[PDB]
């Protein structure tokens, strides 16, 4: 089926340069917008780059706006990210995630496995906050995760651009729900997100040991695409 | 041709079962047709002009 | 703009869709459509097979690549439906390719099917969907015609023929005249060819006929016809 | 007193005629859809240039001869002469583009029907306008900034660099005479092509109008545009050896080109003629066309 | 000698149904609705124009969410539009260019199209692989197929030109219920709002009614002079309007088994290409060949206004599932949304 595998990690020297390549196998690559996100090896994940369909529109995070560059190869079916002026704040795990935008689609639906670039020697945007980092609950109880915004995500067209992501420990993140109401194709239907303006609650009912991991809210009202800090649900 | 009795029997069979239908008379069928058309006449956006705040085709 | 981050990518997707629609429209404007229609067992299968072997249930579309220009000949003869309803699908085809066999005079309901093909020809070219198109007419089976006209007679089956009783040239030019003088009442050139079972190059004839059709439309546009 | 009224009213009805013909071609291209094809695009450009000359040049130019002195300012006269010359050269290059289009769509019809996309016809029209723009408009605006000499007088205004003979020789050669010889060559090739097609038209199956309309177009254009260029090519050698009534008539023959130019290209297409007939009192409607069941 | 007795018995039964139906008629619909007020002249306007198509548009069908719509044209491309923002959500290159019908599934996931290929192709929109890929094609007809209607997501009725409507099963690709019984080429079909019995119109001026469950014909209507080529149920399912090739729409009734009104003006002489209803059913909507649509008052029998703005004829007409707007797709490659 759908496959997104990337290469170009390992250990390099600081200050230098490094290229990165996610090849896509199993879908129509020229019709998908693509994103690079990265995750600090003990903190949550953040977004670094986005390229559109047919390389028409390119957006960079203001942290790396100028020393990073993105490109794609639709016939050879790869996505390149080249990095110059390599700091130690770029020490992360890099994920390649596809995303398509028409009416009623599911962006961020498939995420690559990820490489790890480990090296050693939030202004004018919406910050998505959540002030809880560990909720260990036994299976068989309704768990409500919250997430607060700085501005109303409700746009003029009526949509509320909040995305929920689960990450199981040891694998890639998974899109749970999108636009804070609509479930992805492949997830169990016990998840239910709701809210208004700034109140944003994801409710899980009849939990089991397959929903344990970290939960990330994410906003899409404007660029840059800023994530949440995270919320871990452990066992007992 | 010489097997005309099959399709002729099917034509007359379907026609003779179409002869047996409870035909509720016309003045009542027009009456509850007009009654349904009046009972849903409030919720039709095309009879009366809709204001542009509830119209999703404004701009 | 006051569009969302998700909404602007939808507009860029719509513009890329527009780009592919125009790049397919100015590619399907390039090949020339030809409505082939011929009934009465006129050898349409061996006709198309002959053209495709010299060249290199539902409706069928055949492609042709001659002189670096490309034709789409649409064959529609597998329809058991009324042609009054689907013929407006071809409101601007470039030419109607008729195929009538030469030998299907004195071939019989009680009517000769040469008269039936005359009626079909008239009721096709009198449609209002075929003003800007031409009528490329084909007459097939020349050798069967000349054998049937050295064997049988024509003056009794068609009384208006006043010619030699063993003639083939005047006979085929008489029935070509008979096809021509149905008179589509706007005067217009009706191209014609006399093919057979082993006629090699009639694709060259349909090439020259659609070339003269396009040239005639341009000349009548420029008032220098 | 009265002769200026007579020349004013004949120029006024000529201006009414050219603005009527050109805006009626534009309006008929807007209101009809059987003639929205890629050919009449060229005619639409010919309807634009002859509109400018129709509504900005001629009346302005006769306020020259109505008054005797052009009294509205030096940059105003430079922009007016630049506009007049760029519109005239653009109309002549539009005639050249129509000639090349007819020669290609008659000589090799299939492959040229394949190869002329509406984007390529639009860029051809844009090239035919910008060659006129970069040919005439820099020189008129910038010769007085190059040589530093406003050698034109105070009362009169005219094109300034006529005195230098080799630059106006090259300008009238690459602006008038080479378009004329290529239009006459291509139209003679078109006439030879249709008189050759009339032989093979009998080889397919089984008054001469081409000569009339091609002679009308070519003789019209030559008879209306050669006096100005002939008089320029002798006034760039003489001084006052040619009079000025011939000068104003030699200017005005280009304006009568602009008023007869719809009647040689638009009315040759019959659908244009039907829309021209149906634009009496605005009696045009797409639903007014009869239809059968 | 038996065929003579069978034909005369059939004509006697036709006479019996005719004069029993005449005794069923109390009055007409024009007589009853003389006490209700008319709507007056309404002025619907163009809100969007959807310039994406190149050849003539033959069929459209709104989405059940009243926002998207699918259009099909002769260039060989279905395009799915978001009618609010006029963007093209999808563009589906077809296998055959001669597409005369299209339909959008009420589950949203599927779309179907057909025409002169005699095959009904069915595309799966919401796909894990990104593109609109063909799920399967249904090949059991001999004539061209003139209409498609999803009733639920796994079965579809396909009217054809071999005097035969059918009912398919998309999980296997074979038909389950062949509705033989027409004599002319079947031109249009309309599904019920409750979706258990559909109506069908053909090239014999006959609008035969069927149920999808058993497979038998239920009733048969004949009040037209020429070919009928458009049909549409009432919002409840107890009536349906019919548009035929002689500039006449007329409303048949299911229980009364007659016609109730007819719709014709003298200047209107060209046939109807498509017909549809409102959500309340006060207005019939007819797309003629004089390039204009008409809003007919379905009770006082007059026309409540015109819709002009198409250079060519209006080949398809559709009203949303909540009645907010009206799409007209026409031969001049344009769709127009109206309210
Ligand atoms: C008004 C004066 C001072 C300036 C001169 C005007 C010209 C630069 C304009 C006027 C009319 C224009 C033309 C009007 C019509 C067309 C067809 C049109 O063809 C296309 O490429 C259509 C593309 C599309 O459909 O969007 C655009 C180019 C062209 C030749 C235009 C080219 C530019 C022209 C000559
Ligand atoms: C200002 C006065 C003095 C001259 C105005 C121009 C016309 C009087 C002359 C000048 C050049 C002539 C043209 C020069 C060459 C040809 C090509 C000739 O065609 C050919 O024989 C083939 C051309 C070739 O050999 O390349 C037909 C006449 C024509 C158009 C001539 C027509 C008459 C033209 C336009
Ligand atoms: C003077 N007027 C603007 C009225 C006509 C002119 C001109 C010059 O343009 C051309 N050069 O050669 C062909 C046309």
């Amino acid at each position: 089926d759908v496959q997104l595998v990337e290469s170009g990690g390992g250990l390099v020297q600081p200050g230098g340069s490094r290229k990165l390549s996610c090849s896509a196998s199993g879908f129509a690559f020229s019709s998908f917008g693509m994103h690079w996100v990265r995750q600090a090896p003990e903190k949550g994940l953040e977004w670094v780059a986005y390229i559109s369909s047919g390389s028409g529109t390119i957006y960079y995070a203001d942290t790396v706006k100028g020393r990073f560059t993105i490109s794609r190869d639709d016939p050879k079916n790869t996505l390149f990210l080249q990095m110059t002026s390599l700091r130690s704040e770029d020490t992360a795990m890099y994920y390649c995630v596809r995303s398509i935008y028409y009416y009623g689609s599911s962006p961020f639906d498939f995420w690559g496995q990820g490489t790890t670039l480990t090296v050693s020697s939030g202004g004018s945007d919406i910050v998505m906050t959540q002030a809880t980092s560990s909720v260990p609950v036994t299976p068989g109880e309704s768990v409500s995760i919250s997430c607060r915004s700085s501005k109303s995500l409700l746009h003029s067209n009526g949509n509320t651009y909040l995305y929920w992501f689960l990450q199981r420990p040891g694998q890639s993140p998974q899109l749970l729900i999108y636009r804070m109401s609509n479930l992805a194709s492949g997830v169990p239907d016990r998840f239910s997100g709701s809210g208004s303006g700034t109140a944003f609650t994801l409710t899980i009912s009849r939990l089991e040991a397959e929903d344990v991991g970290v939960y990330y809210c994410m906003q899409h009202l404007e660029y840059p695409l800023t994530f949440g800090a995270g919320t871990k649900l452990e066992l007992k | 041709n010489t097997a005309s009795i099959a399709q002729a029997r099917k034509l007359v069979e379907q026609l003779k079962m179409e002869a047996n239908i409870d035909r509720i008379k016309v003045s009542k069928a027009a009456a509850d047709l007009m009654a349904y058309c009046e009972a849903h006449a409030k919720e039709d956006p095309l009879l009366t002009p809709v204001p542009a705040s509830e119209n999703p085709f404004r701009e | 703009c006051t569009l969302s981050a998700e909404d602007k990518a939808a507009v860029e997707r719509s513009k890329m869709i527009d780009r592919n629609l125009r790049e397919d429209g100015e590619k399907a404007r390039r090949e020339l459509k030809l409505l082939l229609l011929g009934t009465g067992e006129s050898g349409k299968s061996t006709f198309i097979k002959q053209m495709r072997i010299i060249h290199g249930t539902g409706i069928i579309e055949y492609p042709f690549d001659l002189e670096n220009i490309i034709f789409r000949m649409v064959d529609v003869g597998g329809q058991r439906s009324e042609r009054r309803k689907w013929i407006h699908c071809f409101e601007n085809v470039t030419s109607i390719m008729f195929l009538v066999a030469l030998s299907e005079y004195d071939q019989v309901d009680n009517e000769n099917r040469m008269e039936e093909s005359k009626a079909l020809f008239r009721t096709i070219i009198t449609y209002p969907w075929f003003q800007n198109s031409s009528v490329i007419l084909f007459l097939n089976k020349k050798d069967l015609l000349e054998d049937k006209i050295l064997y049988s007679h024509l003056v009794d089956y068609f009384p208006e023929f006043d010619g030699p009783q063993r003639d083939a040239q005047a006979a085929r030019e008489f029935i070509l005249k008979m096809f021509v003088d149905l008179n589509p009442d706007s005067d217009k050139i009706i191209y014609s060819h006399f093919t057979c079972a082993t006629d090699t190059e009639n694709i060259r004839f349909v090439f020259a006929a659609v070339k003269d059709t396009i040239l005639q439309l341009n000349l009548k546009e420029y008032n220098l016809v | 007193p009265w002769q200026v009224a007579f020349i004013g009213i004949t120029t006024g009805l000529l201006s009414l005629a050219t603005v009527t013909g050109n805006l009626l071609v534009l309006i008929s291209f807007k209101v009809n859809t059987e003639l929205k094809t890629v050919n009449n695009y060229f005619l639409l450009s010919l309807a634009c240039a002859d509109l400018i000359i129709g509504t900005f040049s001629m009346n302005l130019y006769t306020t020259y001869l109505l008054m005797g002195h052009w009294a509205l300012g030096t940059l105003a006269c430079d922009l007016w002469l630049a506009l007049d010359y760029v519109a005239s050269q653009a109309s002549v290059m539009n005639l050249l583009l129509i000639s090349f289009d007819r020669y290609f769509s008659v000589t090799r019809p299939l492959s040229y029907r394949a190869k002329r996309t509406p984007r390529r016809a639009a860029l051809m029209i844009g090239l035919a306008w910008l060659v006129s723009f970069v040919l005439w408009a820099p020189a008129i605006l910038f010769w007085q900034y190059l040589v530093g000499e406003r050698t034109v007088l105070a009362g009169q205004c005219y094109i300034q660099f006529l005195s230098q003979p080799i630059i106006t020789f090259g300008t009238a050669m690459a602006a008038f005479y080479l378009p004329v010889t290529v239009m006459c060559t291509l139209y003679w090739r078109i006439y030879r092509e249709t008189e050759n097609r009339a032989r093979e038209l009998a080889a397919l199956q089984g008054e001469k109008k081409a000569a009339r309309t091609l002679s009308a177009i070519l003789l019209a254009f030559i008879l209306t545009w050669t006096p100005y260029n002939i008089m320029v090519l002798v006034s760039t050698f003489c001084k006052d050896c040619v009079p000025e009534t011939l000068w104003e008539l030699g200017y005005w023959l280009c304006y009568v080109n602009s008023t007869i130019n719809p009647m040689c290209y638009a009315l040759c297409n019959k659908a244009f003629r039907d829309t021209f007939r149906l634009l009496l009192l605005c009696r045009w409607d797409k639903r007014r066309w009869r239809k059968i069941p | 000698s038996e065929l003579d007795q069978l034909r005369q018995e059939a004509e006697q039964l036709k006479n019996q149904i005719r004069d029993a139906r005449k005794a069923c008629a109390d009055a007409t619909l024009s007589q009853i609705t003389n006490n209700i007020d008319p709507v007056g002249r309404i002025q619907m306007r163009t809100r969007r124009t959807l310039r994406g198509h190149l050849a003539k548009i033959y069929a459209m069908h709104w989405g059940t969410d009243s926002r998207l719509l699918v259009s099909a044209s002769q260039d060989g491309k279905l395009i799915i539009w978001d009618s609010y923002t006029t963007n093209k959500v999808h563009a589906i290159p077809l296998r055959s260019s001669w597409v005369m019908t299209c339909a959008y599934a009420p589950s949203g996931n599927y779309v179907a199209c057909g025409g002169l290929d005699n095959i009904c192709s069915i595309y799966n929109l919401k796909t894990r692989e990104g593109n609109v890929r063909v799920s399967r094609e249904l090949a059991g007809h001999t004539g061209y197929l003139s209409c498609c209607r999803f009733l639920d997501d796994n079965q579809i009725v396909t009217s054809s030109g071999d005097t035969t409507c059918a009912l398919w099963d998309i999980e296997t690709g074979q038909q389950t219920t062949t509705f033989t019984g027409h004599t002319g080429d079947v031109m249009s079909l309309s599904l019920a709002p409750d979706t258990r019995l559909f109506v069908s119109g053909a090239c014999d001026a006959s609008a035969k009614l069927w149920d999808v469950r058993e497979g038998m014909c239920r009733q048969t209507f004949t009040g037209h002079e020429s070919d009928i080529n458009a049909i549409c149920f009432f919002p409840n399912g107890n009536a349906f309007a019919t548009g035929s090739d002689d500039a006449t729409c007329r409303l048949f009734d299911l229980r009364a088994d007659q016609e109730l009104m007819t719709y014709s003006h003298d200047n209107i002489i060209c046939g109807i290409t498509s017909v549809s209803f409102s959500k309340s059913g006060r207005l019939l909507l007819a797309g003629y060949d004089d390039f204009n649509c008409n809003v007919w008052d379905a009770l006082k029998a007059d026309r409540a206004g015109v819709l002009a703005g198409h250079d060519n004829r209006v080949s398809c007409l559709g009203v949303t599932d909540d009645g907010m707007a009206v799409a007209t797709g026409s031969w001049d490659s344009f769709l127009k949304i109206w309210n």
